[PDB]
RNA sequence: GUGGGAGAGGGUGGUGGAAUUCCCGGAGUAGCGGUGAAAUGCGCAGAUACCGGGAGGAACGCCGAUGGCGAAGGCAGCCACCUGGUCCACCCGUGACGCUGAGGCGCGAAAGCGUGGGGAGCAAACCGGAUUAGAUACCCGGGUAGUCCACGCCCUAAACGAUGCGCGCUAGGUCUCUGGGUCUCCUGGGGGCCGAAGCUAACGCGUUAAGCGCGCCGCCUGGGGAGUACGGCCGCAAGG
């Protein structure tokens, strides 16, 4: 169904371009290190496009992961 | 006897044979069991039963080292990945947590004919 | 000239005396390439998502400078010289894009 | 890249009367700016066949106008090249 | 002209993490690998699976779309610089300066050619393995050119929307990228699907026209023989 709860709905005003704000971004990453699809982020054509670039940045400054491991299976 | 309680259990599954290696907290393997080591030699190793056995005889060799606790690490998709885990969950070992860290490239080596 | 954000990450196990040594450099290397600093935020130690150069932590620097267009790539070249400064990243300063507001 | 600073300077340099932003004189002046800027950039990056088009295009336009000049007042044309420095 | 905007448009330099192979160390045994089955191969000089360390080339998950950009070929990790196209708003400036476009010049996927560099993965040919009535194959294990880089040449293609460029005109509905607005609605540019009139041999097309029309270029005129022969032009050659 994917009708859990979008991350935009349960969050506040926040800058898409501040690639240092890890406390937030993490909200946009999966149980693994992957980037949540728009169905999950709640974002727009333009927003997601940006949030995309931003994460790839914080990744580089060793802030956000590139891939995690899984806890179940 | 070497008395090494609590360790790691890597489970390396394939589409041609499933194996298991039991390593110590640090990462050094104590005793390792495959499928072709049990008795089976070909199309047989891919079987979930093959994996079952591979898992169980792999713990029996650890109980010899007094292994009690274990963290499970799965590598890949094989045929009976599950049955291997469910195996250890009944072998007599305390299963901490199952980890999935199967190796996915981020697009590197051009894979061969069969993708 | 243009606005920039200068992300510099270096060794976490640096002591008082050693740290202010690397800053002094960074500092002297800026006026060397004509970069007026407008401000700088020192966040400090933050746990890395992944281990960089075998070490799980890192010191964080930020430098909003106003330097020459033609000498940006160079500015980093020099920065990426100290065997301690492990990460460098310069960005054009982009008007902050709000969302969910 | 060209700046407003430099660009408006060029205009003021060619315009027929104060407060004019679009006349052949000007039109041409401006192209030439970009062209020269382009050319110089094509001495390096000889692998930029893409920008090389836009170039031909610009040049196409440039000459397209001057032809228009030799049409109406030749006086103005004869004097524009000297002020830019064209031909070759 | 001024003020905004969006983009895998191109070029250069740089730099990030995954995985792969190899090398070294650690630990550890008897197999590993591969298939419909199998074998060829690799392992007691100790492989496999596992940890740590190092080298190197290629490429760049997720985001990523039925999306964007570009004239096409084509283009996606991140960053900076250099650079082309374009759209919107204001309606300011020139004053018809416009469209097309033989030959020409430039660009032009893949493979392929020269010299040099590089070589992780993959892999024509070639070497073996199995399959079969046979197998110069489809499957398995190797593997050289090549595939990556530079400079130079080659210039073809289902180089396809199989639909030349440019302008006007002719119901809408809906989804989407993108800009302005008085923004539950209006308004511009673009991508899709359905569909009026109309067209169409039909399929289909249908304000992204294959509709009603004007300009200009390109091309076709039974099949095979042939994209051959001859001739010329090009190219180092393959050839075009």
């Amino acid at each position: 169904p994917s009708r859990k709860a979008k991350v935009k709905a349960t969050l506040g005003e926040f800058d898409l371009r501040d690639y240092r704000n890890v406390e937030v971004l993490k909200r946009f990453l999966s149980e693994t290190g992957k980037i949540l699809p728009r169905r999950r982020t709640g974002l727009s054509g333009k927003e997601q496009r940006i949030l995309a670039k931003t994460i790839k940045r914080a990744r580089i400054l060793g802030l956000l992961p590139f891939t995690e491991k899984l806890v179940r299976k | 006897k070497r008395q090494v309680a609590s360790g790691r259990a890597y489970i390396h599954a394939s589409y041609n044979n499933t194996i298991v290696t039991i390593t110590d907290p640090d990462g050094n393997p104590i005793t390792w069991s495959s499928g072709g080591v049990i008795g089976y030699k070909g199309s047989r190793k891919g079987t979930p039963y093959a994996a079952q056995l591979a898992a169980l005889d792999a713990a029996k060799k650890a109980m010899a080292y007094g292994m009690q606790s274990v963290d499970v690490i799965v590598r890949g998709t094989g045929a009976g990945r599950e049955q291997a885990i469910r195996a250890l969950q009944a072998s007599g070992l305390q299963v901490k947590s199952i980890v999935d860290d199967t190796p996915v490239p981020h697009n590197g080596c051009r894979p061969k004919k069969k993708f | 000239m243009r606005r920039y954000e200068v992300n510099i990450v270096l060794n976490p196990n640096l002591d008082q005396s050693q740290l202010a040594l690397e800053k002094e450099i960074i500092q002297r290397a800026l006026e060397n390439y004509g970069a007026r600093v407008e401000k700088v935020e020192e966040l400090g130690l933050r746990r890395l998502a992944y281990p960089i150069a075998k070490d799980p932590q890192g010191y964080f620097l930020w430098y909003q400078v106003e330097m020459p267009e033609d000498r940006v790539n160079d500015l980093a070249r020099e920065l990426r010289i100290r065997d301690n400064v492990r990460r460098v990243m310069v960005v054009k300063s982009q008007e902050p894009f709000l969302a969910n507001a | 890249p060209i700046t407003k600073e430099e660009k408006q300077k060029v205009i003021q340099e060619f315009a027929r009367f104060p407060g004019d932003t679009g006349s052949t004189e000007v039109q041409v002046a401006l192209l030439t700016l970009r062209i020269n800027r382009l050319s110089e950039h094509l001495k390096v990056h000889k692998k930029d066949h893409h920008s090389h088009r836009g170039l031909l295009m610009m040049v196409g336009q440039r000459r397209r106008l001057l032809r228009y000049l030799q049409r109406e007042d030749p006086e103005r044309y004869r004097a524009l090249i000297e002020k830019l420095g064209i031909r070759g």
